[PDB]
């Protein structure tokens, strides 16, 4: 904390609630391929360690374009082709089925 | 509810996941070995298995056993996510010693995220050392050994009223105890004073007054970091702190030559403390 | 259903005051004075003249620059009132100062004169210089208006100077002099450069 | 107070893996002062007095061409008392890929200490 | 049971007035006992 | 004692840094740079279960720069057979001898 | 690069500087030039009684430009 | 700039309705020891940041000594808001206040 | 070949039209080569190339022709091209900016960057930077913050400050409304080399160079010509050494050019409707701001005395100037007894001040002393020690500075005394505050060795007295510390040899 | 002058490259490693 | 001092129309531009232009991430000072789907 570097804004309550399926306006990395990593250690494209989401290993990522310490990292999303349940609320589910 | 929602029943079913960012999932090494995160292995097993059933639906739709091929697939995605947020959930193996806790179990200890890294932090600007008795310091005083004291900085605004004990500070820098580590400019930047030598700190030490050209930060003024002198206060603490009178603001005397912080017998009762090699927490 | 879920996005987007003309003389009025309302902080150096530290620190690098929020370039300030932090005018207010940091925050109503063009909008301008790709303006002798051959009549060419460039002609065989009235294309922020984009024709 | 640490190149290295890395010193690979606190074999001259942060031995593998040292990392300085070092039984006729090194840190009694 | 209350404030959708000792913690408030149970405000001088 | 990293900023010089506090690094002229993390889990063979083995290794004060396969492998077994001499694979060789 | 780092240097965007937010407040009312001759008097003769020396620059080309001929 | 002349004028008279006047409040007259505390504290974080001090110092150094100088002549120029837990406030001075 | 490649670079801006961009990467690539790399274009087709891009603006500037212009910016050497070329590149420059001024950006980078060489390169750098300062009135904004960001480094060779700090002013010259953030950028990054430099002098008694002849060194540079994938962690031989006898050179060099350009500026025909109101203005406020809080620091407050004394009114008004500060009630106590620690070393010090103008300081400084004699006389035996009265104890001190080195200008051949002087300091050091003990060990006794002499007030009685008696290390050093003691540069103090009053 | 010495037999011992780490007296495994004449210095306190 | 301060302040940037931490981004400039704060989930991209009588974006609402995909919106973002491990909760709560929405009123 520095005493010269002001904030105005404040955060004064919190919302609980559910992220819907429409993270395609949030995320557009698209995290697919199950292999991480391959030979000569650069992160593959739709893997896991994927540019998108973040910098890593020296590399400027492929969203924010910063390095490692400037770089918030970012959300990627899995598609799951069927819906399967949340595992938090499947026993509200099997309440109202 | 006035935002006038509807109560949907995509609400209860996971249609996509969310992957958090690569730094929350770097990778966790152990030893002077790099291994791989352990949230990826439980969200690798989900991504197989969904490569696994992207092929099976183009086979079933260019033309029996591609339905058990499928519907066994439907008990482990299920599980496979239901192994990613909780842990207990899923049998899985059921050999014992279940890997990748998951994001329920993340959250849910003593430890935890919500009680460890929340509500209980570790902090900069704080030593801990044993405990010797004193007669000689005050009863609202504390000794502080000239090993604390030329860590424990404290980022002094520099004003025209402190410029005669900070320019002073500069020049004894990081040697002398009555001294200084770092100055702050006014656009933020640091300047450390530790490789220097007495004539660079001595030209440094007459430019804490003089105003920047740069504009949008001609309000601030310099920040010395100075050792702990005698009028800063400290909060002292003990190991099981039950009462309130087991953690307070103590004034700071230093006494040279000594490697302990040093306590009067006032303080003795309040902490519940003998003085029998008991560390105590110190706080600046 | 979407004239209500998206139609917030054209109000986002409809622009709020379009620019008039006056004496009848094409050029369109975009001199505008629009009413806002800041909140900005105070340092401690002018908790005795509050309303300097207000003008120094926000509004006054806030000035021939262009603002988001007001569609303009701010030619200036008017009528600073601090709002009090105490619904009690008079001289004696007061801000409220933040727990972490010693600056204060308050609400300012201040009445700003910026200058607005929008697309579709008639101006004048001095010709400052043109060769065979472009003219390059300067409305109302501070901003740049570059008026490029494709939005340039074909019906007009371009000699050649002979050393020192080169000058204009028009259908009339008239040299043509700075005075130019022209038609808004498009306002580029691309930079700390206002850039107004123009065409001659209609 | 005594104290030994066993240093074992043979410790990351696989069971059908060739010899890597070797005790002693690379050759026209030189940063100086680390002939100091070692002998020509990468061993310690003992009777040295180390501090944390210093070269405690120094070897030259074949997998990165780097001469590296091990660090002595304690915040009590020692000497080096004794340098052993260890032959090969199971894979015999085969270099030294084992050395315990045995420190002494004095102890004066300090303010603090319990009698 | 930090994931049962969670899926109860998730399916209340609760808004957490951010009042309690435990809850500005976590947001990173000022307490609102002793020192932050008020507001300082500085006089200025001028209008 | 100075070791290398990224280049220094603040219109000083391109260079290599140093240490401070063991994880946050200055120049050499006193400027100091932003923020090194120095990715750490702690212990308590044992220290849990035993989970996977890959082939990475940190060496660069936080994240890693080490172990990334056969990047000089082309030229470690063209170096291995020429230390030791005389392997006696001769053919017009020997006549001379 | 040496023009890719401190991105901070650039930015200039602290609350210091700029207000946190802005919001009009009514309409934009169009002035006349008989104002704007009126306000860019009381103006640029006010601020002249330290920055603003660049802006007050470029006002009077504003100020002459309603009223003469360069 | 219809909704936020609409919201701001809800806000400040969401805000008037919970002053308390001059002669209505009925908090106690003295210094709470919590605002004392960050009296101090708030003042001497200003006279830090080059603040207009209003009191001879003679040569002290301190920040909140300073600030503690200038509580015994009555010389902050501060105002405490008491709040009350539906959220209605009372302004009080540090110039009124009885500083114990 | 100068019929067949203007069809190449005419239809290359075809293939900008066809939208594929591969004849971009390859004709705007060899630009980008250095200068001294030989494979380049040469002056030929740059004449064919650029009046390709001059008449046809409007088809180069999608975002993948970024290249196309990326690598007309590091054209580097574009200021040694002939003059048929030369004004054909600054004429591309001048329709780029004036079509989209997005790229002034960018270009007014480099221009700044290069005024590290001297004024006779550069004489084509400014005209380009002063025609867009003309044009675009927005440009005096972030032009403004990239000299701040390209200023030479004091790890820079000796001729980077010299020339850019001599290009900058002449930059001053032409934009008058840029000069109060062209002063306050030199005299800031003149005290950065000058405080480093008086702890390098040596104590109370200098001595003299031990150098029968001086070396300039013209004649001090080589010429002006001018990794595999890493480096590895490196070792020893830090040798953080220091130009000793370097910085004072720099400083020889930059204070004197400062000294040199603004005695051109200031002049009695410049007072009248000039620049002479601006300079002697700017430097003054920046006097007060900026080198009067640096503590102790000799050697550059002579450029405001080297303006000061061009004219008698320019006296006049910093005279009243430094009596404003020494006696404003509002400021510090530090802010005054420093002002007034420059106020009796000004008088002294000074060769071209008038006799008028010496007496007036002293009629304000003895007014200020007599008013003093109720107001507070009767406060010393009262509570609080006689730190109260340390600004009675500087006022006094900075009279008593200048009875040590201006005696004989009150003085007429009958002996009749300035504001009875022979009246004045005998019944001062009577009073109860006793100022023979509180001020300084030697001014107030070469007081003591002159007063004797020239018949005013005898003290040798006194300070015998007063050290047979026996929170201030900051007061001490204050009346120690004197502005205009001799200067250790010494290729300014020729130019101070006309202006400065020595010992004798 | 190269110098260990052997744990069993005490017979000072040089130690080449390409050998095997045992005594050339005893046939013992374990060869521990001598002090030559080399200055350390320490306070008589 | 002792939780916020001297543990693990920062100061996030947080979108004040969806009130979330996690969904901003700094934008990649046009190279004449001065980068700044966009939300990612309230931005539009640049291909839906629905179609005064015509609406053109005001060229300032237009930004573009490392990649290329140019955006339309994205703005209201502020600064606010939270705790590092409000954003790892904030992640961590997301891979459960569970929403957090910070309401930033000090406006
Ligand atoms: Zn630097």
């Amino acid at each position: 904390m520095d005493i010269s570097k002001p904030v105005g804004s404040e955060i004064t309550s919190v919302d609980f609630g559910i992220l819907t399926a429409k993270i395609r306006n949030l995320s557009a990395k698209q995290i697919t391929n199950p292999t991480v990593l391959d030979n000569l250690g650069h992160p593959v494209s739709g893997g896991l360690y994927d540019l998108a989401l973040g910098a890593f290993l020296r590399n400027l990522c492929s969203t924010c374009g910063l390095d490692e310490k400037f770089c918030p990292g970012h959300q990627g999303h899995i598609e799951l082709p069927v819906p399967c349940y949340n595992p938090l609320f499947f026993n509200q589910l099997y309440i109202y089925l | 509810n006035l935002s006038r929602k509807l109560v949907k029943a995509d609400s209860f079913f996971m249609d996509v996941l969310v992957v958090p960012p690569t730094r929350f999932r770097l990778p966790s090494k152990l030893g002077e070995e790099v291994h791989e995160n352990s949230q990826n292995q439980l969200l690798s097993k989900v991504l197989t298995t969904s490569l696994l059933i992207r092929d099976l639906n183009d086979d079933l739709s260019k033309l029996r056993v591609i339905f058990s091929r499928l519907m066994n697939a439907f008990v482990t995605i299920q599980n496979d996510v239901n192994a990613f947020i909780d842990s207990t959930k899923a049998q899985g193996r059921t050999s014992g010693k279940v890997p990748i806790p998951g994001v329920k179990q993340a959250l849910e200890k003593k430890e935890g995220l919500f009680r460890k890294h929340m509500m209980g932090k570790r902090v900069n600007y704080a030593a801990r050392s044993v405990i010797s008795p004193d007669p000689n310091i005050e009863t609202n005083e504390i000794g502080v050994p000239p090993v604390f004291a030329v860590k424990l900085t404290y980022p002094e605004p520099v004003t025209a009223y402190n410029i005669a004990e900070l320019r002073q500070a500069v020049i004894n820098g990081p040697d002398k105890w009555p001294g200084a580590t770092q100055i702050q400019n006014e656009d933020g930047s640091l300047v450390s004073l530790i490789g220097m030598s007495v004539e660079q700190r001595k030209a440094l030490a007459n430019q804490l007054l003089t105003p920047s050209s740069n504009v949008s930060t001609h309000t601030l003024n310099k920040k010395v970091y100075r050792h702990i002198k005698n009028r800063d206060v400290v909060l002292m603490n003990r190991q099981p702190t039950l009462h309130k009178a087991s953690m307070m603001g103590h004034k700071v005397r230093v006494l040279p030559n000594e490697k302990t912080l040093r306590l009067h017998y006032a303080n003795t009762g309040a902490y519940n403390a003998d003085f029998d090699g008991d560390e105590m927490n110190m706080h600046f | 259903n979407e004239n209500r879920e998206t139609a917030r996005f054209i109000k986002k987007h409809k622009k709020q005051v379009t620019n008039p003309i006056d004496e009848k003389n094409g050029t369109s009025n975009c001199i505008v004075r629009v009413p806002i309302a800041l909140y900005v902080s105070l340092a401690p150096m002018y908790l005795e003249n509050p309303l300097q530290g207000v003008m120094k620190q926000h509004l006054n690098p806030l000035v021939m620059k262009y603002n988001n929020k007001v569609g303009g370039v701010v030619l200036g300030y008017e009528g600073l009132k601090i709002l009090d932090a105490d619904p009690l005018d008079t001289s004696e207010k007061l801000i409220k100062i933040t727990p972490d940091t010693p600056f204060g925050f308050t609400w300012c109503h201040v009445n700003l004169y910026v200058w607005q063009p929008q697309v579709g909008d008639v101006l004048e301008g001095y010709i400052f210089i043109q060769s065979a790709s472009h003219i390059g303006l300067l409305i109302h002798d501070a901003f740049n208006a570059s008026i490029k051959k494709n939005n340039i009549p074909v019906d007009w060419t371009f000699v050649h100077n002979d050393v020192e460039l080169g000058h204009w002609v028009d259908s009339n065989g008239e040299p043509i002099d700075g005075k130019l009235r022209f038609t808004v294309r498009n306002v580029h922020t691309t930079g700390r450069v206002v850039s107004v984009d123009g065409t001659l024709i209609s | 107070m005594y104290k030994t640490e066993k240093v074992d190149l043979a410790l990351n290295r696989n069971r059908g893996d060739p010899i890597t890395q070797h005790f002693g010193f690379g050759n026209d690979e030189w940063p100086k002062e680390w002939l100091e606190k070692l002998d020509e074999d990468g061993l310690p001259y003992i009777g040295t007095y180390v501090e944390e942060g210093d070269p405690i031995c120094a070897y030259f593998d074949d997998t990165l061409n780097k001469t590296k040292i091990k660090t002595y990392h304690s915040s009590e300085p020692a000497y080096i008392e004794e340098v052993n070092l260890i032959g090969d039984e199971s894979n015999k006729f085969q270099e030294l890929q084992t050395v315990s090194i045995k420190y002494r840190i004095r102890r004066t009694p300090q303010i603090g200490d319990k009698f | 049971t930090t994931c049962q209350f969670l899926t109860k404030a998730v399916l209340d959708n609760e808004r957490e007035q951010l009042d309690s000792p435990s809850a500005r913690i976590v947001v990173g408030k000022l307490n609102n006992v002793g020192t932050g149970s008020f507001d300082v405000l500085a006089k200025v001088p001028n209008a | 004692t100075f070791i290398r990293g990224p280049i220094c900023g603040t219109d000083n010089c391109p260079s290599r840094l140093w240490r401070i506090i063991d994880g946050r690094r200055t120049c050499q002229y006193g400027h100091v740079m932003e923020g090194d993390v120095e990715f750490n889990d702690d212990e308590d063979l044992g220290a849990g279960v035993i989970t996977r083995r890959l082939n990475l290794t940190t060496n660069a004060t936080g994240s890693f720069q080490s172990s990334q396969l056969t990047n000089s492998q082309l030229l470690q077994q063209q170096q291995r057979q020429s230390h030791k001499k005389f392997k006696k694979l001769i053919g017009h060789e020997a006549k001379l001898l | 690069m040496m023009k890719g780092s401190r991105r901070t240097g650039n930015n200039t965007a602290t609350t210091l500087n700029t207000p946190v937010v802005i919001h009009a407040t009514q309409l934009p009312q169009h002035v006349s030039t008989d104002e704007v001759l009126q306000f860019l008097e009381s103006f640029i003769d006010e601020k002249e009684n330290t920055n603003l020396s660049s802006s007050i620059s470029q006002l009077k080309r504003i100020q002459r430009d309603f009223k003469g001929l360069p | 700039p219809e909704d936020f002349q609409q919201h701001e004028q809800i806000r400040r008279k969401t805000l008037k309705e919970k002053a308390i006047p001059k002669d209505q409040r009925a908090t106690t007259p003295y210094m709470t020891k919590y605002e004392r505390a960050r009296i101090l504290g708030t003042r001497a974080l200003q006279i830090s940041m080059n603040a207009p001090v209003f009191v001879d110092l003679e040569g002290e150094t301190d920040p909140l000594r300073i600030a503690m100088k200038e509580l015994a002549e009555k010389k902050i120029p501060l105002v405490i808001r008491r709040y009350l837990p539906d959220g209605s406030f009372e302004d009080w001075s540090v110039e009124e206040l009885i500083v114990d | 070949s100068a019929a067949m490649y203007s069809r190449f670079v005419k239809s290359a801006l075809d293939d900008l039209d066809k939208n594929d961009s591969t004849q971009i990467g390859i004709i705007a690539n060899q630009v980008a080569l250095p200068s001294k790399n030989p494979e380049r274009i040469n002056d030929k087709n740059l004449n064919i190339l650029l009046d390709i891009l001059s008449s046809n603006i409007n088809r180069i500037e999608s975002s993948r022709g970024t290249f196309l212009i990326q690598s007309i910016i590091n054209f580097e050497k574009w200021w040694e091209l002939p003059p048929h070329t030369l004004s054909k590149y600054i004429y591309f420059i001048k329709i780029l900016c004036s079509s989209i001024p997005k790229w002034w950006q960018d270009v007014s980078m480099i221009l700044v960057s290069c005024f590290i060489l001297p004024i006779k390169q550069t004489v084509c750098h400014h005209d380009m930077l002063k025609y867009f300062l003309r044009m675009i009135p927005s440009s005096m904004g972030f032009i403004d913050t990239y000299l701040a960001k390209f200023f030479p480094n004091k790890n820079d060779t000796r001729r980077k400050l010299v020339n850019y700090t001599s290009n900058l002013l002449k930059l001053r010259g032409y934009c008058s409304e840029l000069g109060f953030q062209i002063w306050s950028l030199l005299i800031e990054k003149i005290i950065s080399i000058d405080v480093e430099l008086q702890n390098e002098l040596d104590e109370l008694d200098d001595d003299v160079d031990d150098d029968d002849l001086e070396e300039v060194d013209l004649e001090d540079d080589d010429d002006l010509d001018d990794i595999e994938g890493m480096d590895g962690t490196e070792e020893y031989n830090v040798e953080l050494t220091q130009g000793i006898k370097e910085l004072s050179t720099k400083l020889d060099s930059i204070l004197t050019l400062v000294s040199t350009h603004v005695e051109e500026q200031v002049t009695p025909e410049s007072l009248e409707s000039g620049e002479g109101v601006g300079v002697f203005n700017t430097l003054t406020t920046l006097f007060k701001t900026h080198v009067l809080p640096t503590y102790y620091t000799r050697s550059i407050q002579y450029i405001m005395f080297h303006v000061s004394q061009q004219q008698l009114e320019l006296m006049d008004s910093f005279l009243v100037t430094l009596i404003d500060i020494s006696f404003a009630v509002n400021e510090a106590a530090e802010k005054k007894i420093k002002s007034l620690q420059y106020l009796g070393s000004y008088i002294a010090r000074a060769k071209k001040l008038s006799r008028t103008q010496i007496i007036f300081v002293a009629s304000y400084l003895t007014s200020w002393l007599n008013r003093y004699v109720i107001e507070r006389e009767e406060e010393v035996d009262q509570r609080g020690g006689m730190e109260r009265f340390k600004h009675f104890y500087a006022a006094f001190q900075a009279l008593c500075y200048i009875f040590c080195f201006r005696h004989n200008i009150f003085r007429d051949t009958d002996g009749n005394w300035e504001c009875e002087l022979d009246k004045f300091f005998q019944r001062m050091v009577i009073s109860k505050f006793n100022p023979l003990k509180f001020c300084n060990e030697n001014v107030m006794l070469m007081f003591a060795r002159i007063a004797q002499q020239e018949s005013v007030a005898y003290c040798f009685s006194i300070i015998e007295n007063n050290n047979n008696e026996r929170t201030r290390q900051q007061f001490i050093d204050l009346q120690s510390y004197f502005p205009y003691d001799p200067l250790f540069l010494k290729n300014y103090k020729i130019l101070m040899k006309e202006y400065y009053i020595e010992w004798s | 002058t190269l110098k260990y010495i052997c744990a069993e037999c005490s017979s000072k011992l040089s130690l080449s490259r390409t050998d095997a780490v045992r005594c050339k007296d005893c046939g013992h495994r374990i060869l521990l490693k001598a002090r030559t004449k080399r200055l350390v210095q320490f306070e008589a306190r | 001092d002792r939780l916020l301060n001297s543990s693990d302040y920062t100061q996030a940037s947080v979108c004040r129309e969806c009130g979330s931490i996690l969904t901003t981004q700094q934008s990649v400039p046009r190279i004449g531009s001065i980068s700044t704060v966009c939300c990612r989930r309230c931005s539009m991209r640049f291909e839906d232009a629905k179609k005064g009588e015509k609406i053109f974006i005001d060229d300032s609402q237009i930004w573009e991430d490392g990649q290329g995909n140019k955006f339309v919106g994205g703005n209201e973002t502020t600064t606010v000072a939270i705790p590092f491990v409000l954003k790892y909760l904030d992640s961590e709560l997301s891979a459960m789907g569970i929403r957090l929405r910070y309401n930033v009123e000090p406006k």
